[PDB]
């Protein structure tokens, strides 16, 4: 895209014929501090307490990580468990073993006084 | 840090000369010389008195009036 | 980048048209105007320092047609293209107002969406021409 | 306070007696097409004194037969004990 | 990729163009409640099916791979259900694998834990009571067209007359749910033939429905197990949906991190020549390559 | 086959052309040295390094690593006009003069 | 090479959107609403034809008279477009921005807005 | 909601066909720049 | 640690970056315009076979 | 808020939606070795995300840190769930 082959009897790394570009054309580094790009709730100090208390009470003992990340593996499984079964177990109030038992027994008490 | 309007901190208008702007850090530095005011009026007053990047930082603001 | 001068209009024109820039500037002087000294080191710093336009810089003296070509009235003047559309124009030598017209033009190209084959460069007179077969061919059909 | 009150209409269901007869006389109107299929095979199979085994009237009578109990066997169950939606699905 | 409707074989699956196949599941929608959203068995229909297989279906048909304390807990109790079995009787031929611990000689009242046996010793016995045909075991009986649609529609189903050309010999009825129309049961399911304990209404349809419910109850990855493993589905499908973000967030933005890099590229001009260039270079399939590939 | 010219045009060199000025690329990087000549090759990688300077390879690779590290963090990148512009400098020509004389000098040594 | 009953149904409908098209001068609307007055004698005399109706006749003439007083009023009223203060070209009427219009320019009668 | 620092509406269009460079606003109130001036009268 | 958790996720907004960018350059531009047409002639083709397929054993079932 | 940030990256500009630079860029290391000479006339990077993917917290990085600790954590906890 750029020039002809090049073989191996130019001695030197950079061939005299590719061009370099002046210093005046090079972009200069900003030498300041730019504004912080924070969220509303990160940038409360309470959250930053938090944060701060976190990383050196539990995040500097590998240990007590490992149980943080025990923890959160729980409220993974209860958070995908409870709901489900609580609406499944609601859906089915009427098809159980102790309605049809009581029905079988009302039946039975009017066939018997019958 | 948070967004700052170096010309509010200097208390110059945008078309103001630039040795109204040494005047005017001057006139701010013999009051807070002896923290954080000084400091944005250091800042305003660094980006603000080269012609190129009070240029730069002027074509990046596109002001709004009063 | 960096300013290429030239004294031969049609050599200008076939080095623009072989290029086809995206973004261009051109700087058509005349020695009449004594401000053009200090014009000539405002571009070459902003040609330097800008590297998204291709500044051409023109003698009108010695290129007396590329005025009329690119409807010069007062010199110094530098014209801002966008694929050979005419951007924008500045007459009067003041580097401030330049680079704050090459930093909206540029700003406002970097804004742009083009359909795809429809973003290929054109001539300056095409956009002219376009518009003059549409209304001054007709109004020059109907009065004479 | 439904539940607690009387019915007011009993059903032949809930009589334990089957409407099956019923309900396959009163979906046949649906399955007119069919029907009228399988008796034109039955009349082209009866005509022909020498016929091949693999030859019979007992696929259109499945056509009839599926489309008649599509419509009969589900509205039956519907009234079954036992067959009641959930509680909310 | 598109197969024909009229042709009797359902979505291209060929082999039951002999009888009705589709009027359960594709043809109407019958509603068993194990088999809707969020749905499981009704008990009481369980409960009133075994009774009906009990006092009917029992005398001729078993589920020989199945015993009877599967019912536990959903549908009967250990007492009630300890009687119920004890109903009926069992001999040491009826056993599949009489090992030693069957050590009876004789009759006996059965138990719970019994595998649900025919009256009947042997297949033959059966061939030979019922006239040359087998009652067909009920273990894997969900492998029929429509599966508990099936059971049902075979229990109903008995309102037609043969069509020209087709002949129904002695011992054998019409029945288009079963292979080729021509059925060696009799109709069994009369109205009123089974008195419910729960005083439920007995008609023909009430007892299909709930001989199909227990029949498929019995059965494996299709009953007394699907409802809380579709359950179970849900739950992990929400905890996938659920862990998708962090997973995005983990390694498609880390990626996009990683590749944030700047790039300078300088000319070197101090006189060194690229002899490592020149003369570097390893390769571990060098072994592979040397003595045979490119000399 | 002159007959088929069209299709051959529109379906063959067009639609490659089109994919390498996407991608900011010319025929070059596709024809002259294949991808799995610049990878894992080794005849290739041993004429290289016995006959060749480094800014042939060097170059290509760097065109192609100056794409895909911005593709690779986030897909159906399409490179700006300053780059496909430079790509379209480079006619096909000069393009068969590097392949003819880089198939003739390795068929010959 | 197309029939003549969808041929100017057609015709009546393509005049209403030209009419639509066309930009908003007074003049030029009072000539294509006369086009389209004339569509319709067309029309009627057609279906009259081929239906042997003599009523859609009487509709031509009636068509006639009709455009004609319209077609007075129109020449009113542009009559008094010249009294009122008012351009025949209705887009320049109005302070709207529109990029259809080459050389659309209103500023406030003002030689300047600051003094001091 | 009703944001009120947003207050363009479809009176505010200022898209023009002559001018490339969309103007700022739909006021053609625009003054020429000082070396513009300077420039004219030198000619 | 000093960069965006997220960086460039939803810039231009879900018009601009999902439908542009997902759908139309990386879904359509780099998989359709491969196998679209092989895989409609595909698709139609074998839909044609199984259908005179089918036809077939139409016939050969039904006499009338 | 979500509706907030939604709101600002809508209004980011793009080439064909690759926040990319318009405009060729070429940067130096000022304490690079001698035998380094300019910067050669090839267009190296088209992208400027070294300097766009910035959050500009260092003044506070440790935080930052424990953040990207923590979603881990979650993710590890749900494959973990999984293989409980
Ligand atoms: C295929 C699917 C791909 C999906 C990709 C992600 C979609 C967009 C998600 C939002 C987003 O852009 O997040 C980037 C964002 C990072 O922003 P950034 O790109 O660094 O922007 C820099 C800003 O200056 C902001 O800087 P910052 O310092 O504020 O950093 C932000 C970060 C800092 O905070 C953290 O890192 C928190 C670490 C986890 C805490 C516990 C979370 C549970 O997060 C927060 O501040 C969030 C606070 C808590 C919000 C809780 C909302 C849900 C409540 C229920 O990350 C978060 O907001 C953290 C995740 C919070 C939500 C997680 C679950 C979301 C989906 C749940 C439903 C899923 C249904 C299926
Ligand atoms: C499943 C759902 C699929 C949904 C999408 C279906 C296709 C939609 C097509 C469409 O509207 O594209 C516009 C649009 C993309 O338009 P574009 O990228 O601007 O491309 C502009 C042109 O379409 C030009 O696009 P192009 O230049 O990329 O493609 C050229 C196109 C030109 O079309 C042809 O050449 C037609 C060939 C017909 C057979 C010719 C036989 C030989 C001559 C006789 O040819 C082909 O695509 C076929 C390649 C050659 C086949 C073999 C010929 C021999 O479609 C989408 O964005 C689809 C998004 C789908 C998201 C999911
Ligand atoms: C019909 C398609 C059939 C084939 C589907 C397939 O195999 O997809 C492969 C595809 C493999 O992913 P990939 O091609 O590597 O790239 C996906 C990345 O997420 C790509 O990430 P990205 O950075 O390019 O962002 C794009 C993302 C952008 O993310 C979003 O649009 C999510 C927005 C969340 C809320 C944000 C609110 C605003 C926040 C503002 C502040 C920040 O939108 C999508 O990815 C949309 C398409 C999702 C895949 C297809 C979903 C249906 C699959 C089943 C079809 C049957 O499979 C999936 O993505 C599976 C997703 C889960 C499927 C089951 C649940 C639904
Ligand atoms: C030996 C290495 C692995 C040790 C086991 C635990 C790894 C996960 C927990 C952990 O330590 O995380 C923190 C570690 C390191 O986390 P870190 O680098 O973020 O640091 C945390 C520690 N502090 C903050 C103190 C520095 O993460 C990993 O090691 C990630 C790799 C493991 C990812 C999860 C794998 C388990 C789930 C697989 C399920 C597969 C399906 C089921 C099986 C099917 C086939 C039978
Ligand atoms: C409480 C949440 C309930 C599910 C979400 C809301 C669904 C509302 C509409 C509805 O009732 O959908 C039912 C549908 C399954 O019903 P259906 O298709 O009739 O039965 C399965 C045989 N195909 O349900 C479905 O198709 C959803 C199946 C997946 C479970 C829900 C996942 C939600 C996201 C996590
Ligand atoms: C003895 C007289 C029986 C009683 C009581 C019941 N069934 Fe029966 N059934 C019996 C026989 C001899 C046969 C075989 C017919 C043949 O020609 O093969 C059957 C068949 C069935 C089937 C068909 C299964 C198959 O293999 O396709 C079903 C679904 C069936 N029987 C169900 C069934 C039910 C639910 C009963 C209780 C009401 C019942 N049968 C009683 C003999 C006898
Ligand atoms: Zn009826």
């Amino acid at each position: 895209v750029y020039g002809k082959l090049i073989f191996n009897n130019i001695k030197e790394y950079t061939p005299s014929w590719i061009k370099t570009i002046p210093y005046s054309q090079v972009t200069k580094p900003i030498l300041r501090k730019q504004p912080q790009i924070v969220g509303k709730i990160n940038a409360d100090p309470k959250v930053k307490k938090f944060w701060v208390f976190l990383r050196e009470n539990v995040q500097y003992y590998p240990f007590l990580w490992q149980f943080f990340i025990l923890g959160t593996s729980f409220v993974w499984f209860h958070v995908c468990y409870d709901p489900w079964l609580a609406i499944y177990q609601a859906n089915n109030a009427h098809r159980s073993l102790e309605t049809a038992l009581t029905k079988e027994k009302a039946h039975k008490k009017k066939l018997a006084e019958q | 840090t948070q967004k700052l309007d170096y010309y509010a901190v200097l208390g110059v208008d945008r078309l103001a000369t630039a040795e109204q702007i040494k005047d005017s850090y001057r006139k701010l530095a013999m009051k807070y010389h002896p923290a954080r005011k000084f400091q944005e009026i250091a800042e305003a007053y660094a980006v603000l008195s080269v012609e190129e990047q009070r240029r730069a930082y002027d074509f990046l603001n596109q002001p709004s009036p009063y | 980048s960096r300013v290429r001068s030239f004294n031969d209009f049609k050599a200008a024109k076939t080095y623009i048209d072989t290029l086809k820039p995206k973004l261009a500037c051109l700087y058509f002087r005349a020695d009449w105007n004594p401000l053009c000294e200090q014009a000539d080191k405002d571009f070459d710093k902003l040609s330097d320092t800008h590297l998204e336009y291709e500044f051409v810089k023109i003698d009108i003296d010695k290129a007396p047609q590329a005025k009329g070509y690119f409807a010069v009235r007062c010199e110094p003047e530098f014209l801002l293209l966008c694929l050979g559309q005419e951007m924008t124009r500045q007459t009067g030598q003041n580097q401030r107002n330049l680079e704050h017209r090459l930093f909206k033009v540029q700003e406002y190209v970097k804004g742009l969406n083009f359909p795809a084959g429809m973003d290929t460069y054109e001539e300056f007179h095409e956009q002219y021409m376009a518009e003059h077969t549409q209304l001054d061919k007709e109004i020059n059909e109907w009065a004479r | 306070s439904s539940g607690d009150l009387p019915s007011a209409t009993l059903s032949m269901i809930q009589q334990g007696q089957d409407p099956k007869e019923l309900v396959l006389q009163h979906c046949k109107p649906n399955c007119l097409h069919w029907e009228q299929k399988l008796k034109r095979c039955e009349a082209k199979l009866r005509e022909l004194v020498n016929a091949d085994p693999e030859m019979s009237c007992m696929y259109p009578l499945r056509d009839w037969v599926t489309c008649v109990e599509a419509c009969v066997q589900p509205q039956i169950i519907s009234q079954l004990v036992g067959a009641q939606k959930g509680r909310i699905w | 990729f598109i197969y024909r409707d009229d042709i009797g074989a359902f979505w291209g699956i060929k082999g039951y163009e002999e009888l009705v196949t589709e009027v359960g599941t594709h043809k109407g929608h019958n509603y068993w409640p194990q088999f809707s959203f969020l749905g499981t068995y009704d008990s009481g229909s369980v409960r009133r099916g075994f009774q009906v297989f009990a006092r009917n279906c029992g005398n001729c048909h078993g589920m020989i791979y199945k015993k009877y304390d599967y019912l536990l807990d959903k549908a009967y109790r250990q007492l009630e259900l300890a009687q119920m079995v004890s109903d009926f009787t069992i001999h040491p031929a009826h056993q599949h694998f009489k090992q030693y611990y069957y050590q009876e000689w004789d009759e006996r009242d059965r138990v719970i834990c019994d595998h649900i046996y025919p009256p009947y010793f042997s297949q033959d016995q059966a061939k030979n009571a019922n006239g040359g045909v087998w009652p067909t075991d009920f273990s894997k009986i969900k492998l029929r067209p429509g599966g508990i649609n099936y059971i049902y529609n075979i229990s109903t189903g008995y309102h037609f007359t043969p069509p020209f050309g087709m002949d129904v010999p002695k011992g054998k009825y019409f029945n288009p749910y079963f292979d080729h129309m021509i059925i060696g049961m009799p109709r069994q399911l009369v109205d009123g033939l089974v008195d419910y304990d729960d005083g439920t209404p007995a008609s023909t349809p009430q007892m299909a429905y709930d001989v199909s419910n227990f029949i498929n109850f019995m059965q494996r990855r299709v009953g007394y197990k699907r409802p809380d493993k579709m359950v179970r589905y849900y739950m992990v499908f929400t905890g996938g949906l659920l862990i998708l973000p962090f997973k995005y967030f983990k390694t498609k933005a880390y990626y996009r991190n990683l590749l944030s890099l700047r790039w300078e590229m300088y000319a070197v001009r101090d006189g060194v020549y690229y002899n490592h260039f020149k003369y570097g270079g390893y390769n571990s399939r060098a072994y592979q390559f040397r003595g045979y590939f490119w000399a | 086959l002159r007959a088929l010219e069209p299709l051959l045009a529109k379906f063959i060199y067009r639609w490659r052309l089109d994919i390498a000025h996407q991608r900011g690329l010319t025929l070059e990087d596709s024809l002259l040295f294949m991808d799995r000549e610049l990878r894992r090759c080794y005849f290739f990688e041993t004429v290289a390094r016995q006959n060749l300077h480094p800014y042939t390879v060097l170059f290509m690779k760097k065109r192609r690593a100056r794409y895909y590290k911005v593709e690779r963090g986030l897909r159906g990148f399409y490179v700006p006009d300053w780059v496909r512009k430079e790509a379209e400098e480079r006619q096909l020509s000069e393009t068969v003069d590097n392949i003819f004389n880089w198939e003739n000098f390795v068929y010959r040594e | 090479m197309l029939t003549w009953i969808s041929f100017w149904s057609l015709i009546f409908w393509l005049i209403l959107i030209i009419l639509v098209l066309k930009p908003k001068n007074f003049i030029s609307i009072l000539f294509m609403s006369e086009l389209t007055w004339l569509a319709l004698y067309c029309l009627s005399l057609l279906f009259g034809a081929i239906y042997c109706d003599i009523t859609l006749l009487s509709i031509s003439f009636f068509i006639l008279g009709v455009a004609g007083l319209e077609f007075s009023f129109g020449i009113l009223i542009a009559i008094l477009y010249k009294n009122l203060n008012e351009s025949l070209n209705t887009d320049l009427n109005n302070n709207n921005n529109n990029q259809n219009i080459f050389d659309k320019n209103f500023k406030t009668p003002l030689e300047k807005i600051n003094w001091q | 909601f009703q944001d009120n620092q947003d207050r363009s509406r479809v009176e505010t269009n200022s898209a023009t066909w002559a001018h490339n460079l969309p103007k700022e606003n739909k006021f053609n109130t625009e003054t020429l720049e000082k070396q513009e001036v300077e420039s004219r009268i030198l000619k | 640690s000093n960069q965006f958790i997220n960086f460039h996720f939803m810039l231009g907004g879900f018009r601009t970056y999902v439908l542009e960018r997902f759908f139309k350059q990386v879904w359509y531009r780099r998989n359709i315009r491969t196998f679209w047409f092989p895989v409609l002639i595909s698709y139609t083709s074998g839909c044609i076979t199984m259908r005179m397929y089918d036809n077939n054993c139409y016939d050969y079932f039904y006499f009338s | 808020g979500v509706l907030s940030e939604y709101n600002q990256r809508l209004s980011k500009k793009l080439h064909k939606g690759h926040l990319v630079e318009d405009k060729p860029t070429f940067f130096v290391t000022s304490s690079r070795p001698g035998n380094f000479g300019d910067h050669i006339d090839f267009k190296v990077n088209i992208d400027n995300w070294f300097d766009e993917n910035r959050v500009h917290n260092e003044h506070e990085t440790d935080i930052r840190r424990t953040q990207i600790y923590t979603l881990n954590a979650i993710y590890y906890g749900g494959l973990l769930s999984f293989a409980r």
